[PDB]
């Protein structure tokens, strides 16, 4: 139970600072970020183009997490 | 010296794999080294590699997943994308690599290659593949009996 | 946090490439014996004479063996070309890893390229410089 | 049952079709498409200029939702 | 009541826990209609009194603003002879993300923050004679606010 | 959706400040302090092709606590001979004025004020000799 949905797509654990991407994909902020200065400007999952300006704080998944955390804290 | 020290991503992937294993591949980290995996891919029905079974071996370099993992074949196979050293030719192993992919994915492509031998990369095995298919199959079918049959 | 030891095979592949890509000068060099050899064990290397020494330009050529714990353990090395040199056996050319230091204190961070160059730094030790060789291009018999 | 965090910042029900916005707020798709032709091309909540094309789907949520519609298991759409 | 959920939901939360100072309630068989009572903000010209208003949600709501109107008389540069309160969220400035609690709040800040820098006569007066209008205010609150049902 | 007496009146109000431009019918709170917004003035110009010919007729209208469910009272300040305009005092009979008589909660002050102006046209009354202009009702 850390259901898969609450996970970095790169990092694979629980998201601490969820941000979402024009194609609509959510990452842990840190990771997506590494990924961008280190493997290059593009969305890891859609290969669509991409940069660090274009990342948006997915505040509603922060709450899903927030919730889920105390209620279970891991 | 304990076991981890290891990234949590890696522990987790490892552990999903032992749990729901890909069908027809065995893969298992080296008890000595937690980054190296011992792979065995079975040769896909209706491919020319059908009867046999093939050792491969995977590794996590340090930056995984910002860097792909390493794979190669260790039985010998005849196929346009594996060289005589077992190096594998896969875009995702070169620079279609994304951190969103992973060990399981990598295993799955590699067995798909066993299905859908990609003759035009562009090497001589590839030539012979496009020029002369029949022999090209025959010959893999045969190596498969020569070397990839009961490395048991 | 430091970390991660490369296994044998992928470390070999690397020396494989490095080995066929550059090289400094034409100065030392290695590649596989049999390039169909998936086990990657047996290699060949070659080194030239350094300047100002009696070894001045001949081209030596060596045989390397890497076993299973490479590179945590060193590889076996022998000369095919006959050499007169402290460390090397005058009957069969076999390097004696004792006494010969890179071998004698191996790091797992070492490599064939390194040994080759080390053999050559040593062709400048003063103990070895002026010793009489055997005739250019003979090889140890077997 | 519906936690809040699974609803419209405008419909107040549980979202069928979450979108997120430049400053990054999610609302059900039918609702904010409406706000955007009935009330104005700006964000309900932050009110930065905001067009409909700037909307992104927020598939993460799309799933947290389904998750939940199965587990907790309540009330209907689709 | 056959009637959008968002409303039902806004209702329970308001009753099940309403607001420091303010009484709100729907009205039997006009479920869109709410009778409401602001407390005179403490330390405010209207301190004493208590203020009848009414609200209603029109069909287009939350797309449209909720219609709002004081029932009681009150000197206030943004309440007029008929209690047309005026207040950006209420005319042009409204978003649907805002809600009834939000408007109840803003009328209520609204009492203690009166805004004359608007300006209407009470507009004039009230600025030009800042404590001079508060008598008026207080008096008024006194006549109209206190001892009304 | 059920719009209750007050805002519904508040509607007519503001409404009544724009108009129907097109001159004719028009209307008004009688005194803006009247939060109940009980009492109202009206105002209807003549039909043309009629004895009513542009005449400024003022009415007063009252809406009681139940409007617009119930009709409102209407009556006439400026004198008029017109069917169902009591001509002692201007009061309008709602039986006899089908808008009032058959009244709908959808109706209102523009609505009734307009309907008389239809009825002034009526063959009924475009005849009918009139009181001398703008003299009218004592009370």
């Amino acid at each position: 139970d850390i259901p898969d949905y609450l996970c970095g797509k790169i990092s694979f654990e629980l998201m601490r600072e969820p941000c979402i991407t024009p194609s609509g994909i959510t990452y842990d902020r840190k990771d997506i970020e590494e990924h961008l200065q280190r493997v290059g400007h593009f969305n890891p999952v859609t290969r669509s183009p991409l940069t660090q300006e274009q990342l948006i704080p997915n505040l509603a998944m922060k709450e899903v997490i927030d919730a889920f955390i105390s209620e279970n804290g891991w | 010296a304990g076991s981890a020290g290891l990234p949590r991503r890696i522990i987790k992937e490892t552990q999903r794999l032992l749990a729901e294993p890909v069908p027809g591949i065995k893969a298992e980290p080296d008890e000595s080294n937690a980054r190296y995996f011992h792979v065995v891919i079975a040769g896909p029905q209706d491919s020319p590699f059908e009867g046999g079974t093939f050792k491969l071996e995977l590794f996590l370099p340090e930056e995984y997943p910002m860097a792909a993992p390493k794979v190669r074949f260790m039985t010998k196979i005849y196929h346009p994308n594996v060289d005589k050293l077992g190096r594998i030719c896969l875009d995702i192993l070169k620079d279609k690599w994304s951190p969103a992919l992973q060990i399981r994915t990598v295993l799955l492509s590699i067995q798909a290659l066993l299905s859908a031998p990609n003759p035009d990369d562009p090497n001589d095995v590839a030539e012979q593949w496009k020029t002369n298919e029949a022999q090209a199959i025959e010959t893999a079918r045969a190596w498969t009996r020569l070397y990839a049959m009961n490395n048991i | 946090t430091t970390g991660v030891k490369v296994p044998r095979n992928f470390r070999l592949l690397e020396e494989l490439e490095e080995g066929q890509k550059g090289v400094g000068d034409g100065t030392v060099s290695w590649g596989l014996e049999d390039d169909e050899d998936m086990t990657l064990t047996r290699w060949t290397g070659m080194i030239l004479g350094p300047p100002r020494t009696i070894y001045e330009n001949r081209i030596y050529s060596l045989k390397i063996e890497c076993g299973p714990k490479y590179p945590e353990a060193p590889p076996f090395v022998r000369f095919v070309t006959k050499i007169n040199m402290n460390g090397v056996n005058s009957s069969n050319g076999v390097v004696d890893p004792r006494a010969i230091s890179v071998l004698a204190k191996w790091q797992n961070s070492y490599s064939i390229k390194v040994v080759l160059q080390e053999l050559r730094r040593l062709m400048m030790s003063k103990e070895n410089m002026k010793l009489p060789q055997p005739p250019e291009g003979q090889c140890y018999s077997n």
